[PDB]
C-alpha cells in the first residue's frame, strides 16, 4: 500500500515543528568526518540546508521549501507544517475509502473560499504620514520578534526603518547595500551619507589625494590585448627568461606612462595586480586598488550611470563619474576608504559592530521584508492582523462554506478547515499554556461576532489585536497558502511505486 | 515527540552529574590527591582541578560545553575554576526533580534569572567598599589579601617580589587594567634570586660577537627580516668533480657571491643585522662573518617571534619586508648597550631606554637549580592576578561558607514572600546554595548536617557570626585570620553559571548528526 | 491502563450490530452438551438471553438491555449498539488526555437538548376518527416491517388493529389473552366473541349441560381440612391399607353427594384430580374439569367478578357468575369447550392456525405496543416521523447548541451529536446501498430548511416520509435515549482496577 512516502513527508516536518512562535526549542547540529563541530541555531531553514534526505516526496518538499524561502521572507517552517497537517489528514481520508478526486475538489473548493475571505478582509486606512510610520514600526516589530532577545532591538529597528525610508517610493535593489563587520559594542550605531571598501592596502601609500574623478580602466597585463610587447618562450637555452622579464617590465612600464598622462590620481580596479605593478604605482604617486569585490564596482557604476570599460575596447565612450571629498578616516577597528560628498543618497552602508554572529542574515531577510512591504503598499495599504486571527477566520468560512454543497466532497473541506485550525495550538504549546482552551475561547469569540479577537504571549490571555498594536504582511498569507495547497496537490496525486 | 526529548535530556543530565562527580574531593586547602595515568603507563600526581579538567578527554556535548565554561571562568576571574562545576551539578540535580513533576522549562529559566539577580543584588549590598586613591590603603589591601595563598616562608620569600610588582603604578584608577598588555617577565639561569630590580628598554641573553671593541650606539636593534639563507642547489654534484675547474667555481660563489650582496647592504648607515632562530638553517658560511668581522661587527641570534612583537610594540615601529626597498623606516633608539655579567655566569644584556614613548617595564628574576625560579614566577603571576582583580571593583568579602548560607536563607525567605508557581523553582535554588560548607566540613573531619546546622541557626540569630575553620579545626570568626577575597570571584562565577544552566536546558529535541 | 472493560462492552455490542433494519442478516446458535441442537434466529433479544459472559461491565449491560426490553417492548440492539458507539467515543475523548467531568457533563447538555428538541417536535392532528384509525394502521405496517416477510401481514395486522380497537379505551391488561396452537394454513383466521381452554378430558364424558352456571368450589380431598374422616396408619400389619382406602372413598363420595346436593352442572377447579373421583363424577353425570392452567381460571374470574373459594372458607360470600350457551364446537384439529352467551366483550381470544412458530412472541410484543400506545394517546395525540428523522433533527439540535459554549465542554457534545449520526448509517449499509452519499444529502436537506425529509428503504432514494405515510411512537425513542445516557454514565464512572 501507499504510506512509505507519506511517512517520510510527514517526518520531515516534526523535525521543526518546535521552531514556531517567539518561544522556540533551539537545538544542535553536531558535525562528523574528522573535526566535530558543535553550534546552536534557531531557525528552520539552516536546519533543511545542512542536511541530506533520500526520498522523492522529501526532496520536492525541501526544493519547494528553498525556493519560497528564496522568493519571499521566513516562509518555510510554516508552509513545511501545513503540508505535512494536509497530508496527515489525506492520508486518514484516503483510509477511509474515498477517491482523491473528490478531495482535490474539496481542498480547490476550502482554497477558493479562504482566499475570497482573505481578499474580502483587507484593512485600508492609511492617509497619513504618521500611520504609514505606526505600520512599519508594529511590523518590523513584530518581525523582529521571532527569536526572544531584548538586549538591542529598538535601536536596530529605528535604523533599519530610517534607512528602508529614505527610498521614497523609489523601486531598486541594489542601491542600498550591507556589509560583514565585527567587532566592538552592540549599543554602537555610525550614520553616514555614502558607504566604505571591504579591503586595504596598506598605509605605505600617500594617501593625499586631490580632484576626485572615478576612472575604470580595464587595462589587463595579462590578457593578451593587440600588440604584444614581449613574446614566450624557446627551447635552446636559459636566458630569454630575462628578456621576457625585461619586455613585461618595458610593457608595464609603458602601461604606467600611458594611465598617467591620460590625468588620473585614485586608480581602482578589480583584476589581479602582482607586487610589480603594485609597487611603481606606490612609488609613483598614484594609489593603487586591488582584490576587489564582485559587488562593489557594480554598485559603485549602477548609480552613477557609469559601467567597465569592456576589457579596454572604446575609452573615449564610457562615461566616468567624478566625486569631491575622498579621504581614509579611522573608525572602529579598520581603516576604510570614504565616500563622501555626493549628491545621491541613495547607496548608503551602515557599518554595525559588537561581539556576535549570524545578524547579517536577519539584516537582510528584514530590509528585505521592509522594501517588499513599501514598494507593494506605494498607494493601497494592504495590512492584516497577526496573533492567529485570520486564520480562525479562514477557518469558520470554510466551515459556513461547506453546508450546502449535497455531494461528497464535504469531508474534504471539514478536514481542511480542521488542519487549518492548528497553528494556535502549536504557538501556545511552544509557551507553556493550555492550548486546547484558548483555541475553544478564540473559536467561541469568532463565531459569536468578533473579527477582531487574538491570543495574547505576555500573559495568555484573550484580547483585542487592534487595541495592543501588531500587524503584518497581506502577499505573505496568501503566497504560503498557494504554496502549501500546490504541495499538497502534487504529493497527493503520487501513490504508485517509486520505480 | 515526548519520549526523545526527555530521554535526550535525562541522558544529558546524567553525563553532567558524571563529569561533575568525577572529581569533587579537591576543593579546599586540605583536599586529596590523584594520580592519573597516561597512555603509555607513566603516573603523575595531582591535586589541582584545573589540570585534570584540561588533560582528560571525552567526546560528549555537555562535557565539552562544561570544559569551556570552566575556560572562560580561569580566564575572566583566574580563581576557583572548581566550584562552578558543583553549582552546575547542583542546579542540574534540582532541575532534575522540577521537571520530573511537571513543569515547562520556560518558568524555570525565569525563576533561575530572578534568583540569580537577588543573589547578585544582595552579594553587591552586603559587601563593604574600600579606597585605593592613596598608596597606603593599597599597600595594605595588598599585604592583607597576599599572606592568605601559600604557606609562612614561601610568602616570606615571594613578599620583596610583591612589593616590588606592585609599585608598578601607572593606570591613575581606570576603570580596567593592562597587567596583561604590556608585560614580558623573563627567566634567567644562574647567579642570585635577591639581585632583582624593575628593568625598562629591552633585556636580551644572547652573545653578539667576539673581537675587539664593541660599545656603539647605533640604534641597538637591525630591523631586516628579508632571507638570508644561502642558494640550495638542485642536487648534490651537478657534475664530476676531482681537479681544478669545479672547486673554482664553488670557491667563486661561496666567496665572491654573497659577499656582492652583504657590500650592496653595507652602503647604508647603521649596519646592524640579525636573524631569526636557526630552526631552518643548516649551516651559516663562516666567511661572511670573518669579512663582516671589519667596519664593525654586530650580530644577534635566537630570537623568536614573542621578542619581535614585544621589540615592535616597547619602541613603537613596525617591521618591513621585501628586498626593493629604498626607503629609511628601520631605525631606533640610541642610548646605551654593551653590558657585561652579574658577578657569575650567564651572559644577559640590558637596556634601559631613555627617550622612548612606551614605558614598558619588565622584572628580570633570577634562580639556582631551576627550583625557586618557577615558584617565584608563578608566585609573581598569581600576586599580579589577585592585584588585577581587586583593582577592577572595590567590594570584597570573606570565604569559608557563611555567604552561601545567608543567600541561601535569603533565597528561601524570598519565595516564601514571593508569590506565584515559579516560587517553588525558587525553592529549588535555596536547595542549590549548601554545598560548599557541607564539602568543607566533611573533608575537614567533622559532622556536616550538625555544623550546616548550627551555621544557619547563628544566621538567623546573630546574622553575621562566623563560619568554617581549617587550621584550628573548629568555628571561629573570620575577622582574626587575615583571609579575604573579591566580590567579583562570587558574582562572575554564579552568572557564568546561571548562563551555562540556561543554555544546557533551552537545548533539547533530538540530536541529528551527518 | 483502563482498556479491558471498555474492549468488553464494545465486542458485545458488534455481535447484533448486522441485526439492524429491515433487512437483517440471520445467524445460527450451536449449542454444545449432548445433542447438537441447530437455529435460525433474526433478533437480538433471544441471542443475548442465551448467551454466557463473565464481564462485571457485561453482565450489567447486558441486565439494564433486558431489563429496558422488559419495559418497553423492542429495542435491546438498538440501545445496545448506542451504548458502544458512546463508549467508543468516550474512550477516544479519554485518550486524549480529557477530564471525565466535562465529558459528562457534555453529555448531560446533548441529553437535555435533544429532549428539549424533541419535546419542541410534536404533531398533534388527530381530531378525526379516521385519523386515529390510519395512525394505527401506519405504527402496526412499521412495526411489522421488521423481518421482511411478504405472506401474511396484512390480515394480521386488520385482526390486531379490531382486536385492540375493541377495548374503546379501557385500561386494561388482563382481558385480552393470546394462547399458542399451531396447526392448518397462514391464510386462515376464526373470530369469536369469547375465549377457548386448552385441554381437554376426552369424549366419554356426558357434554349436555343445561343452565350454565359457574360454581367456583375449592374442596381439597388430599390438603387435610377440618374433620378428617379418616386416620393414619399403624405399625403392627398390612390390613390398615384396606381401611384407609375405605376411608377415603366414603369421604370422598360424601364430598361427591355435597357437592350434588349444592346444585351444580359444569364442576370447574384447578387442583389434582385423582382417577377415581373423576370416573365417579363422569359415571355420576357431571363433567368435571382437571389440569388447569394458571392463568384461565385468574382470568376468568377478573372478567366476571368472581374469585377462588379460598380453599373452602367463605362459600357464603364468594360471589360467583353464570353464563348461557356453553358447547364444544369441532374446529380445527382440537375440541375446545367454548365460552359464548355473554355480554362482556372486553376478554377475547383469537386462535390462530398455520405451520410456523416463533410468531406468539411477535404477536405478543405488537399487542403490547398497540395497548401503550392507545393508552398513552387517549386524547392527546403523540406522534414522529420515522426512517432516520428525528435523530438527524436532534443531531442538527446539539450540534448549533455546541457553538455558544466556550470553554472544554464542547467536544463532549460535538462527539455525542457524531455518535447520534450512525443509526441511519448502518441501516443504509444492511440493505446494500451507498450510505456515505445518502447521509451527506440527509444532512444537507436537514441544514437546508427541511424538517421532513427521511430515505427510501424500496429504490435507496431520498423523498419526503409525510407522504408516503410513516409514523412511530413518541416515548419509546425519550426511554432508549435516557437509558443509554444513564447506561453511559454509569459505564464510563468505573476505571478503577476490578476489584
Ligand atoms: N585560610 C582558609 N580558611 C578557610 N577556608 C579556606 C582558606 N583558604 C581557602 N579556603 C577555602 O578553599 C576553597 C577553595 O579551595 P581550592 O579549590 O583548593 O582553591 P581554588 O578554588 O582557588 O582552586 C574556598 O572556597 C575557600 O572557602
Amino acid at each position: 500500500a501507499r504510506l512509505t512516502s507519506f511517512i517520510g513527508a510527514i517526518a520531515i516536518g516534526d523535525l521543526v515543528k518546535s521552531t514556531l512562535g517567539p518561544k522556540g526549542m533551539d537545538k544542535i547540529l553536531l558535525s562528523s568526518g574528522r573535526d566535530a563541530s558543535l553550534m546552536v541555531t534557531n531557525d528552520g531553514a539552516t536546519i533543511l540546508k545542512n542536511i541530506g534526505v533520500d526520498n522523492p516526496a522529501a526532496k520536492v518538499l525541501v526544493d519547494m521549501s528553498r525556493v519560497q524561502d528564496d522568493e519571499v521572507g521566513d516562509g518555510t517552517t510554516s508552509v513545511t507544517v501545513l503540508a505535512a497537517e494536509l497530508l496527515r489528514e489525506a492520508e486518514s481520508l484516503i483510509a477511509k475509502k474515498i477517491h482523491p478526486q473528490t478531495i482535490i475538489a474539496g481542498w480547490r473548493e476550502a482554497t477558493k473560499a479562504a482566499r475570497e475571505a482573505l481578499l474580502s478582509s483587507a484593512v485600508d486606512h492609511g492617509s497619513d504620514e504618521v500611520k504609514f510610520r505606526q505600520d512599519l514600526m508594529n511590523i518590523a516589530g513584530t518581525t523582529l520578534s521571532s527569536k526572544l532577545l531584548t538586549h538591542h532591538k529598538d535601536h536596530f529597528t529605528k535604523l533599519a526603518v530610517e534607512a528602508v525610508l529614505r527610498l521614497k517610493g523609489s523601486g531598486n535593489l541594489e542601491a542600498i547595500h550591507i556589509i560583514k563587520k565585527l567587532g566592538g559594542s552592540l549599543a554602537d550605531s555610525y550614520l553616514d551619507e555614502g558607504f566604505l571598501l571591504d579591503k586595504k592596502i596598506g598605509v605605505n601609500q600617500p594617501k593625499r589625494i586631490e580632484n576626485a574623478k572615478i576612472l575604470i580602466a580595464n587595462t589587463g597585463m595579462d590578457t593578451d590585448k593587440i600588440k604584444i610587447f614581449g613574446s614566450r618562450v624557446r627551447v635552446d637555452s636559459t636566458a630569454k627568461v630575462a628578456e621576457i622579464e625585461h619586455a613585461e617590465k618595458e610593457k608595464m612600464k609603458e602601461k604606467v606612462e600611458r594611465i598617467l598622462k591620460h590625468g588620473i590620481n585614485c586608480f581602482i580596479n578589480r583584476q589581479l595586480i602582482y607586487n610589480y605593478p603594485e609597487q611603481l604605482f606606490g612609488a609613483a604617486g598614484v594609489m593603487a586598488i586591488e582584490h576587489a569585490d564582485f559587488a562593489g564596482v557594480e554598485r559603485l557604476a549602477l548609480v552613477t550611470g557609469g559601467e567597465i570599460a569592456s576589457t579596454f575596447d572604446h575609452p573615449e565612450l564610457v562615461k566616468l563619474g567624478s566625486c569631491k571629498l575622498i579621504e581614509e578616516v579611522m573608525i572602529g577597528e579598520d581603516k576604510l576608504i570614504h565616500f563622501s560628498g555626493v549628491a545621491l543618497g541613495e547607496a548608503c552602508t551602515i557599518v554595525l559592530r559588537g561581539a556576535t554572529q549570524q545578524i547579517l542574515d536577519e539584516a537582510e531577510r528584514s530590509l528585505h521584508d521592509a522594501l517588499c512591504v513599501l514598494a507593494q503598499t506605494v498607494k493601497d495599504s494592504r495590512t492584516v492582523y497577526g496573533g492567529g486571527c485570520s486564520e480562525m477566520l479562514m477557518a469558520h468560512a470554510v466551515t459556513q462554506l461547506a453546508n450546502r454543497t449535497p455531494g461528497k466532497e464535504a469531508v474534504a473541506m471539514e478536514s481542511y478547515a480542521k488542519a487549518l485550525r492548528m497553528l494556535p495550538t502549536i504557538i501556545a504549546d511552544n509557551a507553556g499554556y493550555d492550548s486546547a482552551d484558548l483555541v475553544a475561547q478564540l473559536r467561541a469569540a469568532h463565531s459569536e461576532g468578533n473579527t477582531t479577537a487574538g491570543l495574547d504571549m505576555r500573559e495568555g490571555t484573550i484580547g483585542d489585536m487592534a487595541i495592543l498594536g501588531i500587524t503584518e504582511s497581506f502577499q505573505v498569507k496568501r503566497q504560503v497558502l498557494l504554496s502549501a495547497a500546490e504541495a499538497a496537490e502534487v504529493i497527493l496525486r503520487v501513490d504508485n511505486i517509486i520505480k | 515527540d515526548r519520549d526523545k526529548p526527555a530521554q535526550i535530556r535525562f541522558s544529558n543530565i546524567s553525563a553532567a552529574k558524571a563529569v561533575a562527580d568525577a572529581i569533587r574531593t579537591s576543593l579546599g586547602p586540605k583536599g586529596m590527591d590523584k594520580m592519573i595515568q597516561d597512555g603509555k603507563g607513566d603516573v603523575t600526581i595531582t591535586n589541582d582541578g584545573a589540570t585534570i579538567l584540561k588533560q582528560m578527554q571525552v567526546l560528549h556535548p555537555a562535557a565539552r560545553m562544561l570544559v569551556e565554561l570552566s575556560k572562560a571562568q580561569d580566564i575572566e576571574a583566574g580563581d576557583g575554576t572548581t566550584s562552578v562545576v558543583i553549582i552546575a551539578g547542583s542546579l542540574l540535580d534540582s532541575c532534575t526533580k522540577l521537571l520530573q513533576k511537571g513543569i515547562h522549562p520556560t518558568i524555570i529559566s525565569e525563576s533561575f534569572q530572578k534568583a540569580l539577580e537577588k543573589g547578585i543584588e544582595i552579594l553587591t549590598d552586603m559587601s563593604r567598599p574600600v579606597e585605593l586613591s592613596d598608596r597606603e590603603t593599597l599597600l595594605n589591601s595588598a599585604t592583607t589579601s597576599l599572606n592568605s595563598k601559600v604557606v609562612s616562608q614561601y610568602s616570606s620569600l615571594l613578599s620583596p617580589m610583591s612589593v616590588n610588582a606592585v609599585m608598578k603604578v601607572i593606570d591613575p584608577a581606570t576603570a580596567t587594567s593592562v597587567d596583561l598588555r604590556d608585560i614580558k617577565i623573563v627567566k634567567k639561569l644562574g647567579g642570585t634570586i635577591d639581585d632583582c630590580e624593575l628593568v625598562e628598554g629591552l633585556v636580551l641573553t644572547q652573545k653578539v660577537s667576539n673581537s675587539g671593541i664593541t660599545r656603539v650606539e647605533k640604534a641597538k636593534i637591525g630591523l631586516i627580516q628579508f632571507c638570508l639563507s644561502a642558494p640550495k642547489t638542485d642536487m648534490d654534484n651537478q657534475i664530476v668533480v676531482s681537479d681544478y675547474a669545479q672547486m673554482d667555481r664553488v670557491l667563486r660563489e661561496e666567496r665572491a657571491y654573497i659577499l656582492n650582496l652583504v657590500k650592496q647592504i653595507k652602503k647604508t648607515g647603521c649596519n646592524v643585522l640579525l636573524i631569526q632562530k636557526s630552526i631552518l638553517r643548516d649551516a651559516l658560511s663562516d666567511l661572511a662573518l670573518h669579512f663582516l668581522n671589519k667596519m664593525k661587527i654586530m650580530v644577534i641570534k635566537d630570537i623568536e617571534r614573542e621578542d619581535i612583537e614585544f621589540i615592535c610594540k616597547t619602541i613603537g615601529t613596525k617591521p618591513v619586508a621585501h628586498i626593493d626597498q629604498f626607503t629609511a623606516d628601520m631605525l631606533g633608539s640610541a642610548e646605551l648597550a654593551e653590558e657585561v655579567n652579574l658577578n657569575g655566569s650567564g651572559k644577559l644584556l640590558k637596556i634601559t631606554g631613555c627617550a622612548s614613548p612606551g614605558k614598558t617595564v619588565t622584572i628580570v628574576v633570577r634562580g639556582s637549580n631551576k627550583l625557586v625560579i618557577e615558584e617565584a614566577e608563578r608566585s609573581i603571576h598569581d600576586a599580579l592576578c589577585v592585584i588585577r582583580c581587586l583593582v577592577k571593583k572595590r567590594a570584597l568579602i570573606a570565604g569559608g561558607g557563611a555567604p552561601e548560607i545567608e543567600l541561601a536563607l535569603r533565597l528561601t525567605e524570598y519565595s516564601r514572600t514571593l508569590s506565584g508557581m515559579e516560587s517553588y523553582c525558587v525553592r529549588a535554588f535555596a536547595d542549590a546554595m549548601e554545598v560548599i560548607p557541607s564539602t568543607l566540613a566533611e573533608n575537614a573531619g567533622l559532622n556536616p548536617i550538625s555544623t550546616v546546622t548550627e551555621l544557619r541557626n547563628r544566621h538567623a540569630q546573630g546574622e553575621k557570626t562566623a563560619g568554617i575553620n581549617v587550621r584550628k579545626g573548629g568555628i571561629s570568626n573570620i575577622l582574626e585570620e587575615l583571609v579575604v577575597q573579591p566580590l567579583l570571584v562570587s558574582v562572575s562565577a554564579l552568572t557564568l553559571a546561571t548562563e551555562t544552566v540556561r543554555s544546557i536546558l533551552k537545548i533539547d529535541d533530538v540530536v541529528n548528526t551527518r
